[PDB]
Order: C-alpha cells, then structure tokens, then sequence
C-alpha cells in the first residue's frame, strides 16, 4: 500500500492521518475509541528530514505529519511509516511518496 | 589491494568494519541511532542512564530481560505499577518472600466492611472470597474451572 | 492533592572559582490547594534523599528559595540534584537537575593576576564554603560590584 | 608505514586548498565517515536506540546491564519476560501495585501437605487478608477457625 | 600518544570526541560498542523496537533502578517473573 502527495516549495504541507484505511485491521463500531499512534521515518533512517515534523496531542486523537518544503529537499522523498496501535500491538507498515517541487504562480513576499 | 580507508572530495569511506574513536569525551549524537545491536567491549559493564528525564522500552512483538547467571534488581523511590491491562501474570519462583506486610489483629468485632480474603484455584487462577469467622475460600469455587 | 510539575530545570552552568546563584522559577511547581511555588515548601537534596552540608561546595536556602554555590576544580564535571516540592497537604512532588562545572574558560592566559597575602591560617577559610563566599562578595563590595561572581579566585596557598 | 610529528598528518587537496584530513583534532573538527559497519566510542549521548522494520534490537552485554531512570522507567510491551538466574528484587518506598488478574505456578510453590498431625500446630503464622481498598494485612492465626475478620485495622479505617 | 591508524581491521581516530551533524539520524548496519550510553541533558531516553520485539542480556546483573520515579510495567499478555533458583520479594510498605 502506497499513497503518492505533491507537496510543494514555499508553503505547509500537513496530512491528516485517519486509522480506517492506514491500518491493514479495520476497526468496526465505533472507530474514534482505539488509540492509535503513528511513528514516521526516512525509508532506512529513523527520523523524518528538518522541514517534516510530526505530532500527536493524545493517543485517542489522529496525529498529524506537516512541514514546509525546501528548494534544497526537491524531488523524490520515501517515508516508512509505522501504525502502533496502543492498545492492539497491530503493526501497519506504510509508504509515502512526497513529490516536491516548485511552487506555481506568483510568490509571497 | 583491498581498500582499507580511502579520503578524496567526495567523502571519506571507511571499508573496514570497526571506528573505534578514543576520546574520553566520547560522541555527540544529535538524534536517534539506528542499530540492530548494542554491547561494549568484553568484560565491560554498561549503564542506560537517563540523568534528567524519564525512560520507556517498548516493543511490539515482546521485551525478555535475561539475567541467565545473574540476578534482576528493581528499586524504585516510588509507587511500582505492574499494570497488566487485561491479562494474566504469572509469577515463577521457588520462594516468595513478603516480610513487609501490615499485621492485622484477629478479632469478632469487624472495622468495616469490603474485607476479603485470597484464594487459590488449582490451575494457579487468583481470585477472593467473602471473609468470615472462618475459611470461606472453599466455599466460593464457582470462578475455578 | 499531590502537587504536580511542569517545568524541569535542564542544567546549571557553573564554573571553578565562580559564585552562581539560581532563584527557583515561579512556575515550577504547581499544587491545586496552593497553586504557586512561593507558597510551598522546597528543599533540595540528593540521590537518597539526603540534605546537602553545611560544607558542600553548593547550599540552597528555601525562605529566600534560592540556591547558591561556587565549585572547585576536584568537583568539576557533571553532578545530580533533586528539588523537592512539599505542600501543607504532606506530599511531595519531586524534579530532577543536572549541573555542569567547568574549568575557567581563561584560563591561564589572563591580562591581569592579582596576588595578595592576609594574616591567620587559610585553613578555616578554605575548610568554610562561607568564609569563601563572604569573601568573594566583600571583594564585589570593595570594587563596589553587584554581580559577586566577576570575581574567580585560582589558587590559595597556606603561607 | 610509520610517521611521527608534535602536530601529526595533514592532506588538503590542492585544487580546493581545504583541509580535506587533519589530525590537530583541537583545530578541525572530526566528521563520521561513510559506509561504516561499527564503531566503538567510550561515550555516546543517544537521544534514541531503534531497530529497522525487520530483526529484533539486541542490548546485549557480558559485563552488567544497569539502567536508571531519574523520572522513572515505563515498560509497554506484548509479553513482557523477567529470566533471572537468582533471586528478583523489587523494591518501593511508598506501595507496590500488582493490577491485573493474577496467577501464580502451583507446582512451583511448596503446598503444605495435610499427612503431619498439626506439626505446626498452635503455632505463629500469618494468613493474608484482602483491604477494602486493595491493601493486604496479614492477621496471625491462634485456631482453627480464624478469619480476616479485624477490629483494630491495619489498613486504616475505611474513609 | 596513538592519533591515527588504519590497518587490516579497523581504523582509530584519536580526536577527542566524535560529532556527528544532521537531524535525519544515522546507520549502522553492524553494531554500537559503548560502555556507557546516557540521555542527552533536557532530553528522554528511548529503547525502542519499531515493529518487532526486543531483547535485553546481562548474565551478572540488571538494575533498573527508579531513584525518584515509577516501573510502569505495562504489558498486556504475561509479566513473568521467572527464576531459574532464586526468589521475588516485594519491598514495600503496603501491598496492592
Ligand atoms: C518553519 O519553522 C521551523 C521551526 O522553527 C523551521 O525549522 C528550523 O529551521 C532552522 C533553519 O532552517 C533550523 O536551524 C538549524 O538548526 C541546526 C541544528 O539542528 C543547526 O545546525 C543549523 O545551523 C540551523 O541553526 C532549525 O533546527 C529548524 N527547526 C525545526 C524544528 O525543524 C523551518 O525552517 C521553518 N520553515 C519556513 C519555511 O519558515
Ligand atoms: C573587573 O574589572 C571591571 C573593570 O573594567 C569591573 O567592571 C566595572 O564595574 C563598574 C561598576 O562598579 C563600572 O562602572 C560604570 O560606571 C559608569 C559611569 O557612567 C556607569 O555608566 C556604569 O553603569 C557602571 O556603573 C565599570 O564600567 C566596569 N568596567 C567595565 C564594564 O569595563 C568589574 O567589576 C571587575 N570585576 C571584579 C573585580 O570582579
Ligand atoms: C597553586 O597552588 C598549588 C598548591 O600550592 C601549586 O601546585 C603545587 O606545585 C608544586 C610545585 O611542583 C608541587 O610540589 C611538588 O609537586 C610534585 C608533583 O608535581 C610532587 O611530586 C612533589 O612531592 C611536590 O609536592 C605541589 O605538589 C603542587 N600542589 C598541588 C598540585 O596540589 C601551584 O603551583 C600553584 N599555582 C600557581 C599559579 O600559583
Ligand atoms: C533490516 O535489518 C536486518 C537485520 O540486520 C537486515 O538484515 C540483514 O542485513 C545484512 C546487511 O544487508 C545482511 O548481511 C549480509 O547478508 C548477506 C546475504 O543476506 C550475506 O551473504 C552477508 O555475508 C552478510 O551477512 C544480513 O544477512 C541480513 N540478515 C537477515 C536475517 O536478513 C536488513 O537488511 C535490514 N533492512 C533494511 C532495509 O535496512
Ligand atoms: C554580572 O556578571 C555576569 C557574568 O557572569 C553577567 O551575566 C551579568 O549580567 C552581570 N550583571 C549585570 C547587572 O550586568
């Protein structure tokens, strides 16, 4: 499973992380209750590049990955992502292709 | 002909497969390692401090700490929380050894209600019974099967 | 209640010869009876909850909540403190610190090197961290100086 | 192929005139090279150890393992295993907290076996006894027939 | 003093410290030799598998020890104290 996002230099990038689909193990009734926590990395690094940064208020709330892009960071990107389950100890391993490139039209002086 | 250790422009590789760097200020990694394994030299012990914070181990498949020859010590200045969430704990030892247990006094007047009293099914399951003048453990097997 | 904690203290810098004087944050701790850390008791103490001497290098006074010290060369390096939190209600909340003690960044190369010699035996007044720092600070007052610690003493030698 | 010198080896490639190795490590800083299997450092200031997504993290180690948390340790983990040669201690200063439905190894643990005719008969041992608030008191037993019924409670009255 | 080598197992740097610069982290595909691994001051320390398990050896000893906090022994399955020949004590003044 792997989700291709197009990012771009110059403004934020942030992806709202929703456990229905990210985890391979549906979680049915009420899906809001399973607290799922989410630990992002570089493919073969275990920490995510200076402008991507990750956070989560409590496990029962989604996390979320956001950055702004750099002009020095363009072009292809890999994340390995992990789904740890709080509670399920489900293991959900997830790819994340990031395309960034130049911003189009005029900039923001 | 082999490479050894080779420096250019580029970078400087290192085609064997130790780094040994000897300054007894030592390294300054500024984020996470990534490792398959940690040790120190033979005959050398190793401490995982954590000098001004907190300390977790965590693992989704399991963590077995292993003391084969030796022995597992845990002090703590604090309350100790063995928070088996919804499962079993099962505790294998030839002697187990309570010497700090408030004494109670035996007597027909009761303090207050709630007092219960431990009992053993046979298949190591824990559970309680209703204290009493008397044992009231085998009278309360309903939970063992 | 048990009081609870919210801001640690990283680390102190100090440095040999140097007096450092920290005064506690007031949001350090906080407590839902008292709500303030100058309204709570506060102590400092060790890995096994012992007090520190009266002729430790480091002292730390609770009515004026304000920690104090100046090292030596044989405690440079790192070492560990707890701070303690107790309220009215008998609970204590506990943080940990770390301080680091250097050696003087001059060094040996300094412009200036004042030398002087007193009367009486420097053995009570090195033996006393507080004939050392009475001393430091009446040199601040003898220039006129506020800030105690622009004085590092490097050597005392029984004449 | 042996050198010596008070200062030590140098190369700089002249077509940048950069340092591009030293070893006046006080002046040039030292880099971690590329494609390096191991390395072996009396020190390491590691903000976090991990595995990659397939083998298993190993702290493994001859000598003894002696981990300390100064905020205290939190273990998270599916089964989680103590194989210790010798005894297990475990220590607290306030309470322990055994939460969870708890078993034990009947085998293991000695059973008192009722063929002796009261070889301990009259004689001083405890019987442990359930709190209302999940304490444990263990009350001695005089005859046959006593309980965990308590009048002076050592769990404290019930507030 | 040694400052450098390079021979067929290895090579030795003699600098004072090692200094590592990026964010992102580091590989090591082999190993990590160190006596002594301690938390960055103001920072946590971390012991951490991914996805997989993890496992811990001392054939002479493990202290964790708690000076001032918890052992939030949270599992799920087993916390299984087993000794081979010795005994588990609980040192504490009341029992939960
Ligand atoms: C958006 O805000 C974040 C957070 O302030 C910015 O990230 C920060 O970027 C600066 C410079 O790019 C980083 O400073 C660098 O720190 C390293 C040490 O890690 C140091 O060696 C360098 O010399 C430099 O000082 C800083 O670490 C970094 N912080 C984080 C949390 O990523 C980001 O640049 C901002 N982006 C935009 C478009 O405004
Ligand atoms: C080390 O020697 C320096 C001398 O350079 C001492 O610093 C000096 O401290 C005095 C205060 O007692 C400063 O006097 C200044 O007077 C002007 C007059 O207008 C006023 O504007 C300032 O606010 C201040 O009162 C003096 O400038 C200052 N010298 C400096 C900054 O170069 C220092 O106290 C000595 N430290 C010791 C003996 O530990
Ligand atoms: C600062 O004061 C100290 C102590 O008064 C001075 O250090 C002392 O230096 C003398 C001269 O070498 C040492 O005497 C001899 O030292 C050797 C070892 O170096 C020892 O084997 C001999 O038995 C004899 O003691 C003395 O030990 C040493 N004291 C120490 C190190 O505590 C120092 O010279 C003074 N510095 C300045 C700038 O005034
Ligand atoms: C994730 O970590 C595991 C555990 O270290 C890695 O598996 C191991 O990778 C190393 C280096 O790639 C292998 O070493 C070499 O393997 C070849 C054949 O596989 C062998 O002929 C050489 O003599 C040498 O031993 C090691 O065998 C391998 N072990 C296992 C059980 O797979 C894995 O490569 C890592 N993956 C990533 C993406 O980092
Ligand atoms: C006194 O000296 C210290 C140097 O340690 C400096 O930080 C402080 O600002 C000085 N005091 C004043 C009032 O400038």
């Amino acid at each position: 499973q792997q989700t291709t996002l197009y990012p771009l230099v110059g403004r934020v990038f942030v992806h709202t992380l929703e456990p229905a689909s990210f985890l391979h193990l549906p979680e049915h009734a009420a899906p809001a209750t399973i607290p799922v926590t989410y630990h992002a990395h570089l493919q073969g690094h275990p920490d995510l590049p200076r402008w991507l940064r990750y956070t989560q208020r409590s496990p029962h709330h989604p996390g979320f990955l956001y950055g702004a892009a750099t002009p020095e960071d363009r072009g292809r990107q890999v994340i390995e992502v992990t789904a740890y389950n709080r509670d399920s100890f489900d293991t959900a391993g997830q790819s994340l292709v990031l395309l960034i490139r130049d911003p189009e039209g005029s900039p923001l002086p | 002909g082999k490479s050894l250790f080779t420096v250019d422009e580029e970078e400087v590789v290192v085609g064997t497969d130790r780094l040994r760097v000897t300054g007894p200020e030592g390294a300054l990694f500024e984020h996470s390692v990534e490792t398959p394994l940690v040790t120190a030299d033979p005959f050398q012990d190793l401490r995982l401090e954590s000098p001004t914070r907190s300390l977790s181990m965590d693992a989704p498949r399991g963590v077995h700490i292993e003391a084969h020859a030796g022995e597992v010590e845990a002090l703590s200045q604090m309350d100790i929380v063995l928070h088996s969430s919804d499962g079993t704990l099962v505790l294998d030892a030839e002697t187990v050894c309570l010497p700090k247990l408030l004494q109670g006094t035996q007597a027909a007047s009761g303090s207050s209600q709630g007092l219960y009293e431990i009992c053993v099914c046979p298949d190591g399951k824990l559970y309680l019974s209703v204290a009493g003048a008397g044992t009231t453990c085998q009278e309360h097997s309903h939970i063992c099967l | 209640q048990r009081p609870e904690l919210k801001n640690h203290i990283d680390r102190v810098d100090a440095w040999v010869g140097t007096y450092f004087e920290v005064k506690i944050p007031s949001d350090t701790f906080y407590d839902k009876e008292d709500t303030t850390t100058d309204k709570l008791k506060l102590t400092l103490k060790l890995r096994e909850q012992q007090l520190v001497g009266e002729k430790s290098w480091v002292q730390f006074n609770s009515n004026s909540q304000l920690m104090y010290g100046l090292p030596d060369s044989s405690h440079v390096g790192k070492h560990e403190y707890f701070m303690h939190a107790t309220d009215k209600g008998g609970l204590s909340a506990v943080d940990a610190f770390e301080i680091h003690v250097h050696k003087r960044p001059q060094g040996d190369k300094a412009p200036a090197r004042f030398k002087a010699k007193f009367v009486g035996d420097p053995a009570p007044v090195v033996n006393d961290i507080h004939k050392k720092i009475a001393l430091v600070k009446k040199l601040a007052f003898a220039f006129g100086d506020r800030n105690c610690s622009t004085v590092t003493l490097q050597n005392i030698t029984r004449g | 192929t042996s050198i010596t010198s008070d200062i030590g080896m140098q190369f700089f490639d002249p077509r940048t005139q950069n340092i591009l190795f030293s070893t006046d490590y006080e002046t040039h800083e030292f880099h971690l090279p590329s494609g390096v299997k191991s390395l072996n450092v009396q020190k390491a200031s590691t903000e976090r150890i991990t595995s990659n997504a397939t083998s298993d993290l190993n702290i493994k180690v001859d000598g003894r393992a002696i981990v300390r948390g100064n905020e205290g340790v939190f273990i998270m983990g599916k089964t989680i295993e103590f194989h210790m040669g010798g005894n297990m201690e475990l220590k607290a200063e306030n309470s322990i907290i055994l939460n969870g439905t708890v078993m034990v190894s009947t085998t293991r643990l000695p059973s008192s076996s009722s063929a002796d005719q009261l070889g301990g008969g009259d004689w001083v041992r405890y019987k442990l006894c359930m709190c209302a608030d999940g304490t444990l008191f263990k009350v001695q037993v005089t005859g046959q027939n006593v309980g965990c019924q308590v009048s002076d409670n050592p769990c404290g009255n019930t507030h | 003093k040694l400052l450098f080598s390079a021979d067929d197992n290895e090579v030795v740097v003699g600098a004072e410290r090692l200094r590592v610069l990026g964010a992102e982290g580091t590989v090591f595909p082999k190993s990590i030799e160190t006596p002594n691994v301690r938390a960055d001051p103001f920072k946590e320390l971390r012991l951490e598998s991914p996805t997989r398990a993890l496992v811990m050896e001392a054939p002479k000893g493990v202290e964790i020890n708690a000076e001032a906090g918890n052992m939030e022994a949270t599992c799920r399955t087993e916390l299984r104290l087993e000794s081979k020949d010795g005994e588990i004590k609980l040192d504490a003044a009341k029992i939960k």
